[PDB]
C-alpha cells in the first residue's frame, strides 16, 4: 500500500520532539541556579506561601500542591508494566485496551522536580536581584528599595512607599492569602490544563473503539475471516478493513498536528510572558494584570 | 581463508524439475586407482532482508544485511549508509509461541446425510421438508459420492472450509423445481417461486445443492405428482412454508366452494416429459443453512483434541476459534447461558472448554518496542539499544540478534531498560535524551556509551542583606544574532499527468 | 548464559609455563575483537595482547618474545600461551570482545613464586 | 529538506501496487479486456488521489506554521531596527541598543 | 488457486500467484466403456501435502499403524492409488473430464 | 467569499458517479437487485464522506 506508515511514523515523532522543545523553551531562561538566604526578612512581605517547602520529600510550595492536587492525570508515562495488565483483577480499564493495540504513551524529558528547581531558582533570583539578574550578573538590593523603584516606575513617588510601607505589606499578605482559598474554593478553576488531558484521552479511547467496526466485510475479527474463506476470496474481504483502518488512522494524526500547533502557539505566548513581566516590568496595557504591573 | 570484499553472482541456469529434493552428493573423477585429495566449502542459505548498492556502472559494489546487530537494523530502516548522532525507532519485539492445543466437545456419531441426499422421492415445493442436524461429527467430503452434481454454491463460507468450523445446528431442505427456476434459490430474488414456495432470507448463511433427475422425476405420458402454488393474497416471510388448500378468489363475489368466474384453484402441476429442453427439466435442490456459535456446538469435523496448557504463549483453536495467547485461570461468574467474552474492541477474552465446563482468561503475549541509541557513524560502530516501558526482568524473541546480560551493562529507567550503557554519577549537559531526566554520551575509550543524569545548571547563591547593594563599575558592548526563516519554496502539482499521465481511459475514468 | 569464562590459573614457578583458555558462548568469528587485561594488586589494569577478526595480532612492549595469543576454530575458546614467568606477571588475567558491546570474563588470579 | 523530501516521497508513491495486479496503466491496458481493466485501474486511481490529497493537507499546515515565523520577523524589524526596544529579551540579551 | 481437496493437495496443486488459462472438456464417448474403464488412477493416501507443481509416481504401500506394513496389504496397510470407475449411464457429475 | 465558495462546492459535489451506474440512490435501488445495489451503493457512501 505504500509507505504510509513512515509518514505517520515521522509526524508522531516530530510531535514528540516539539512537545520537550516547549517545555524547555519556557522554562529555562536563566542557566544559574540562585538560593534563598537562610533568613527569611523582606521589610515584612511573606514570601513563604510561594516559596518551597522543604519539609515535604517533593520540595514544592504550598500553592504548587493544590496546583498539582487539583490537576487529575490519566497517564503519566511511567512503567505501565504487562505483568500489571496481566494480573486480571477482573477490572481491565482502558490502559491496558490501549496497551495491547500498539499505541503507548512515552514520558517527558524533564521531571516534575526539575521543574520545580527551576520555578524557585527563578522565583529566589527575581526576590535578592530585583531584575538585573535576566540582563547581567545578578546585583543585590534590599527589597524595600526594589518596591520603591517599582513604585517610581509607574509614575508615583518613593517617598508614597517608604511612608506607607507597613500598610502595603499587610495589603500583599492577605491579597496572597486569599488566592489559595480562591483557587480550592472554584470547582473549575484549572479547566485549560484540565482540558488537554480530556482530549488526549477521548481521541485515543476513539481510536481503540474503531477497532469494532465491519466496514463492509463480513466479520471484524481477522482470524474468522480467515478460517472462514477460501485463499484468494478473502483478499477482496481484508482490503476492507486496512483501508478503513488507514483512514482512521490518518485522521487522527491531522487532528494530533492541528492540536499540538495550537498548543505550540500557546507555549510561545507563555515563553514571552516570562521573559517580559517576570524578569522586568512592563508598560504594555492589560498583558501582566489588570491595573498597573508591578511584579509577577 | 575466503577474501574479504564483494563480488556479485549471476544466474544461468533455470530448469522446471518439480520433485522433493532434501539431500544432495558430489562426484569425484578418479583416474586408474590413483591417490587424490579435494577441498570444498558448503554454507547454507536462509531467509534474509539484504541492502545492496548500485554504482554509476550498474554493479553491486555493497551491501548491509538487516538482521545482524542494532546498527545495521537502523542503517536499513533510514535506508541510508550513514547515520548521524541521535537516538531512532528500529523495531519491536514480541514473544513466539511454543505449542498448539485443539478443544472440540465429546462427539463420537457421524451425521445421517446419506438419508437425506438421495430417499426415491423429494416433497413437492410448496410443502417441503425439513431435517435438523445435530450431536453428530459432519464430514462433508462424502456428500459427492451421493448425488451426481457439478459443484456446491455457498455463500457466507467456502466449500472447502467446511470441515474445520463448529457449528450449533444444521438444517437440511429438500423440494423439486423446474430448470429455470433454480437461480431464484438465493438471497434477493423474486418470482413465483421466491416469494409464494420458498423464501431465503436476505442475510443467508449456507450451501445450495442443485442436480438433474430427469431419469427418475420424467414419465412418458407426463408426471402430475409435483404441484406448485401460483395464486396468494401477499409475498412469503423468509423460511415459511404452506399447506393449506383452498379455492382463490379474484372476483368481489364469494366463491362459495367451486371453481367458476374469478375462482380458481392455485396449485399447478408441472408436466415433466423426457423430451423438454433443459430450461424445463425437473431439478432437484437441497438447502443445508448453517447456525453459527451461540450456543454450546453440535456439529463439526473430525478435529483431534490435545491436552491443555497455561500460563504460556500458545496457540488455542476454540470450536473454530483461533488465535494466540496465554490462557489462565478465570475469576469471571459466567451465566449458564453464556459461552464467550468481550471487550471494548469486541474480541473475545474469556472462553469455556467445550470438555470440561471451565472459564479461562486470554491475554496477548508481551512485546514492545526497541530504540537504538548511537553517535555518528564517523565517530563509533558501537550503540546502545533501549527496550521501551519494560521492567528490564522480562527481556524465541522477533529480532534475529540476541543480548547477552553481564554483570553492569543492565540499567533499568523509568523509560524502560537500557542494555549497553553504563551508568555514572557525574552530571553533565544533556546530549542524546533518553527518558525523565536521563541523558547519554559517548566516551573517550559496555565502557563506552555512558548514561547519566542531566544538569540544569551551575550552582550559585546571591548574599542578600538588608543594608548591602551591588553597583557596576564597567560595561561591555555584546553583539549576538538571531536566525529567522520567512519564507518556503513555492510548488505546482499537475493532476492529470501524475494520476493518469498520457492515457485517456484512466482520464475519462478521473473525469468523473 | 555467560559470556565468557577463564581457566587456568594456580601456583607456578618462576620460569615455567601456563595456558588461558578464554571460552566464548558465541561464534568468535563475529567478535571481531579479543583481548587480555591483567592487573596486578596496587595498580590499575594494562592491555596485555589483542586479537582482531582479520588476524592480526599486537602485543604490548612487555609482551613480545615471551608469550603469544592464538585461537581455533573447533571450540569458541581463545588460547594464551605464558611462557618465562617473572615476579611481576602476578595478577589477575580477564579476556574481553566486543562485537557491538564489550562483554568482559570472570577473570582468573595468576601467581608465580620468586 | 522537508520540502525535498516531501517532493520525493511523492514521486516514490508511484512505484506501489495499492492492490491491482501492475503499478503501470499500459500493462493493465495490454493484458485484461476494456470491460475488467476498471476494476483494476480506480485502484490505482484512489491511491494516488489518497497521496496528493495527503500532501497538500501537509503543505497547508507547514505553510500557517511559516506564516506565523514570518509575522514574528516582521514584528522584530518594526521594532528592534527602526527603533529601541523596552521589552525584554526581545532584541538581544542585556540592555538593547540597536539591531 | 487457492482449493482444497483430493486432486489439490495429494495429485496436482497448482500456486497462489497463478497467470494461466484451464481448458477442461467433457470426454465421455472416448473414457468410457461399458465394463469399466479401469485405466486411470489417482492417489488416495499421503503423509503430506502436496508443493506447487508437484508430481509423485512412487508407488507403495500406505500404513495407517504402528506396525509395518512388511510389503503385504493387510491391516492398517492399503495401496494408495485407486482406480476411477467410468461407465456411461453415470451423472455428469461423475463423467470423465478432460 | 471563501465559506460560500465552500458551501457550494459541497452542495455541487453531489451530482458525482464515483464510479457507480447512478448517481441517484433511488435508480440505484430500482433498477438493480437487492444482493447487487450494495456493491454500488457503498461507492456513494466513500465518496461523499
Ligand atoms: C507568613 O504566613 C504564614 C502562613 O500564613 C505564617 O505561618 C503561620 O504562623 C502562625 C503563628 O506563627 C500559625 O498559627 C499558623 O498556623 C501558620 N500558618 C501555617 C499555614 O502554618 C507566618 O507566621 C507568616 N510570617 C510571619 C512573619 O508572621
Ligand atoms: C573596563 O573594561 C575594559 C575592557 O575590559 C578595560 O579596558 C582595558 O584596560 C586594560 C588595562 O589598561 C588594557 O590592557 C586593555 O587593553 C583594555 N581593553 C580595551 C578593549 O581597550 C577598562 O580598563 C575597564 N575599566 C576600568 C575602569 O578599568
Ligand atoms: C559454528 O562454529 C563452531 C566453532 O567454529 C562450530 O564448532 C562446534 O561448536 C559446538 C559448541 O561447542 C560443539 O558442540 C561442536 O562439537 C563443534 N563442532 C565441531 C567440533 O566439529 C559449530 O559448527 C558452530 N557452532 C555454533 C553454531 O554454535
Ligand atoms: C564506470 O564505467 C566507466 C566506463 O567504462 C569507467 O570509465 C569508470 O571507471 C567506471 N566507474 C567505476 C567506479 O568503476
Ligand atoms: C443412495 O446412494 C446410491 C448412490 O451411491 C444410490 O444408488 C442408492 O439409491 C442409495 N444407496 C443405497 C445403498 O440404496
Ligand atoms: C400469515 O398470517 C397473516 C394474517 O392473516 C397473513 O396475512 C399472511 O399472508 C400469512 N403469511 C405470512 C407469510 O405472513
Ligand atoms: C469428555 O470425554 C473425556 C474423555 O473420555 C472425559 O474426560 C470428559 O469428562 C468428557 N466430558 C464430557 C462433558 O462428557
Ligand atoms: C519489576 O519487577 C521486579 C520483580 O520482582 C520487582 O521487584 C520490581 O518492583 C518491578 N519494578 C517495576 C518498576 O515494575
Ligand atoms: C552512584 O550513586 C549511587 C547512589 O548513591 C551509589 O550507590 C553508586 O555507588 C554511585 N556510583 C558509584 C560508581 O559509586
Ligand atoms: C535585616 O534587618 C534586621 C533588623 O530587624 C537585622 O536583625 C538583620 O541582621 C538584617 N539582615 C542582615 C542580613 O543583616
Ligand atoms: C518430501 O520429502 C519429505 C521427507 O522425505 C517429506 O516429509 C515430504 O512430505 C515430501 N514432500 C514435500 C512436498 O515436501
Amino acid at each position: 500500500y505504500g509507505s504510509f506508515c513512515t509518514q505517520l511514523k515521522r509526524a508522531l515523532t516530530g510531535i514528540a520532539v516539539e512537545q520537550d522543545k516547549n517545555t524547555q523553551e519556557v522554562f529555562a531562561q536563566v542557566k544559574q541556579i540562585y538560593k534563598t538566604p537562610p533568613i527569611k526578612y523582606f521589610g515584612g512581605f511573606n514570601f513563604s506561601q510561594i516559596l518551597p517547602d522543604p519539609s515535604k520529600p517533593s520540595k514544592r510550595s504550598p500553592i504548587e500542591d493544590l496546583l498539582f492536587n487539583k490537576v487529575t492525570l490519566a497517564d503519566a508515562g511511567f512503567i505501565k508494566q504487562y505483568g500489571d495488565c496481566l494480573g486480571d483483577i477482573a477490572a481491565r480499564d482502558l490502559i491496558c485496551a490501549q496497551k495491547f493495540n500498539g499505541l503507548t504513551v512515552l514520558p517527558p524529558l524533564l521531571t516534575d522536580e526539575m521543574i520545580a528547581q527551576y520555578t524557585s531558582a527563578l522565583l529566589a533570583g527575581t526576590i535578592t536581584s530585583g531584575w538585573t539578574f535576566g540582563a547581567g550578573p545578578a546585583l543585590q538590593i534590599p527589597f524595600p528599595m526594589q518596591m520603591a523603584y517599582r513604585f517610581n516606575g509607574i509614575g508615583v513617588t518613593q517617598n508614597v512607599l517608604y511612608e506607607n510601607q507597613k500598610l502595603i505589606a499587610n495589603q500583599f499578605n492577605s491579597a496572597i492569602g486569599k488566592i489559595q482559598d480562591s483557587l480550592s474554593s472554584t470547582p473549575s478553576a484549572l479547566g485549560k490544563l484540565q482540558d488537554v488531558v480530556n482530549h488526549n484521552a477521548q481521541a485515543l479511547n476513539t481510536l481503540v473503539k474503531q477497532l469494532s467496526s465491519k466496514f463492509g466485510a463480513i466479520s471484524s475479527v481477522l482470524n474468522d475471516i480467515l478460517s472462514r474463506l477460501d485463499p484468494p476470496e478473502a483478499e477482496v474481504q481484508i482490503d476492507r478493513l486496512i483501508t478503513g483502518r488507514l483512514q482512521s488512522l490518518q485522521t487522527y494524526v491531522t487532528q494530533q498536528l492541528i492540536r499540538a500547533a495550537e498548543i505550540r502557539a500557546s507555549a510561545n505566548l507563555a515563553a514571552t510572558k516570562m521573559s517580559e513581566c517576570v524578569l522586568g516590568q512592563s508598560k504594555r496595557v492589560d498583558f501582566c494584570g489588570k491595573g498597573y504591573h508591578l511584579m509577577s | 581463508d575466503l577474501p574479504q570484499g564483494f563480488s556479485a553472482l549471476e544466474p544461468l541456469v533455470d530448469l522446471p524439475i518439480g520433485i522433493n529434493i532434501t539431500r544432495f552428493q558430489t562426484l569425484l573423477a578418479l583416474h586408474r586407482w590413483t591417490a587424490g585429495a579435494a577441498a570444498y566449502y558448503v554454507g547454507y542459505l536462509q531467509p534474509r532482508t539484504f541492502l545492496l548498492k548500485y554504482n554509476e556502472n550498474g554493479t553491486i559494489t555493497d551491501a548491509v544485511d538487516c538482521a545482524l546487530d542494532p546498527l545495521s537494523e537502523t542503517k536499513c530502516t533510514l535506508k541510508s549508509f550513514t547515520v548521524e548522532k541521535g537516538i531512532y525507532q528500529t523495531s519491536n519485539f514480541r514473544v513466539q509461541p511454543t505449542e498448539s492445543i485443539v478443544r472440540f466437545p465429546n462427539i463420537t456419531n457421524l451425521c445421517p446425510f446419506h438419508e437425506v441426499f438421495n430417499a426415491t422421492t423429494f416433497a413437492s415445493v410448496y410443502a417441503w421438508n425439513r431435517k435438523r442436524i445435530s450431536n453428530c461429527v459432519a464430514d462433508y467430503s462424502v456428500i459427492y459420492n451421493f448425488a451426481p452434481f457439478f459443484a456446491f454454491k455457498c455463500y457466507g463460507v467456502s466449500p472447502t472450509k467446511l470441515n474445520d468450523l463448529c457449528f450449533t445446528n444444521v438444517y437440511a431442505d429438500s423440494f423439486v423445481i423446474r430448470g429455470n427456476e433454480v437461480s431464484q434459490i438465493a438471497p434477493g430474488q423474486t418470482g413465483n417461486i421466491a416469494d409464494y414456495n420458498y423464501k431465503l432470507p436476505d442475510d443467508f448463511t449456507g450451501c445450495v445443492i442443485a442436480w438433474n433427475s430427469n431419469k427418475l422425476d420424467s414419465k412418458p405420458s407426463g408426471n402430475y405428482n409435483y404441484l406448485y402454488r401460483l395464486f396468494r393474497k401477499s409475498k412469503l416471510k423468509p423460511f415459511e412454508r404452506d399447506i393449506s388448500t383452498e379455492i382463490y378468489q379474484a372476483g368481489n363475489k364469494p366463491c362459495n366452494g367451486v371453481a367458476g368466474p374469478n375462482c380458481y384453484s392455485p396449485l399447478q402441476s408441472y408436466g415433466f416429459r423426457p423430451t423438454y429442453g433443459v430450461g424445463h427439466q425437473p431439478y432437484r435442490v437441497v438447502v443445508l443453512s448453517f447456525e453459527l456459535l451461540h450456543a454450546p456446538a453440535t456439529v463439526c469435523g473430525p478435529k483431534k483434541s490435545t491436552n491443555l496448557v497455561k500460563n504460556k504463549c500458545v496457540n488455542f483453536n476454540f470450536n473454530g476459534l483461533t488465535g494466540t495467547g496465554v490462557l489462565t485461570e478465570s475469576n469471571k461468574k459466567f451465566l449458564p447461558f453464556q459461552q464467550f467474552g468481550r471487550d471494548i474492541a469486541d474480541t473475545t477474552d474469556a472462553v469455556r472448554d467445550p470438555q470440561t465446563l471451565e472459564i479461562l482468561d486470554i491475554t496477548p503475549c508481551s512485546f514492545g518496542g526497541v530504540s537504538v541509541i548511537t553517535p555518528g557513524t564517523n565517530t563509533s560502530n558501537q550503540v546502545a539499544v533501549l527496550y521501551q516501558g519494560v521492567n528490564c526482568t522480562e527481556v524465541q524473541l522477533t529480532p534475529t540478534w540476541r543480548v547477552y546480560s553481564t554483570g553492569s551493562n543492565v540499567f533499568q529507567t523509568r523509560a524502560g531498560c537500557l542494555i549497553g550503557a553504563e551508568y555514572v554519577n557525574n552530571s553533565y549537559e544533556c546530549d542524546i535524551p533518553i527518558g525523565a531526566g536521563i541523558c547519554a554520551s559517548y566516551q573517550t575509550q559496555s565502557q563506552s556509551i555512558i548514561a547519566y543524569t542531566m544538569s540544569l545548571g551551575a550552582e550559585n547563591s546571591v548574599a542578600y542583606s538588608n543594608n548591602s547593594i551591588a553597583i557596576p563599575t564597567n560595561f561591555t558592548i555584546s553583539v549576538t544574532t538571531e536566525i529567522l526563516p520567512v519564507s518556503m519554496t513555492k510548488t505546482s502539482v499537475d493532476c492529470t499527468m501524475y494520476i493518469c499521465g498520457d492515457s485517456t481511459e484512466c482520464s475519462n475514468l478521473l473525469l468523473q | 548464559q555467560v559470556q565468557l569464562q577463564e581457566s587456568g590459573g594456580g601456583l607456578v614457578q618462576a620460569g615455567g609455563s601456563l595456558r588461558l583458555s578464554c571460552a566464548a558462548s558465541e561464534s568468535i568469528f563475529r567478535m571481531e575483537l579479543m583481548e587480555w587485561y591483567h592487573q596486578a594488586p596496587g595498580k590499575q589494569r594494562e592491555l596485555v595482547a589483542t586479537i582482531n577478526r582479520c588476524g592480526s595480532t599486537n602485543y604490548s612492549d612487555s609482551v613480545k618474545g615471551r608469550f603469544i595469543i592464538s585461537s581455533d576454530n573447533a571450540k569458541n575458546s581463545v588460547y594464551l600461551q605464558m611462557n618465562s614467568l617473572k615476579d611481576e606477571d602476578t595478577a589477575v588475567y580477564s579476556c574481553h570482545a566486543r562485537t557491538w558491546t564489550s562483554y568482559w570474563g570472570r577473570g582468573t588470579q595468576v601467581t608465580v613464586s620468586s
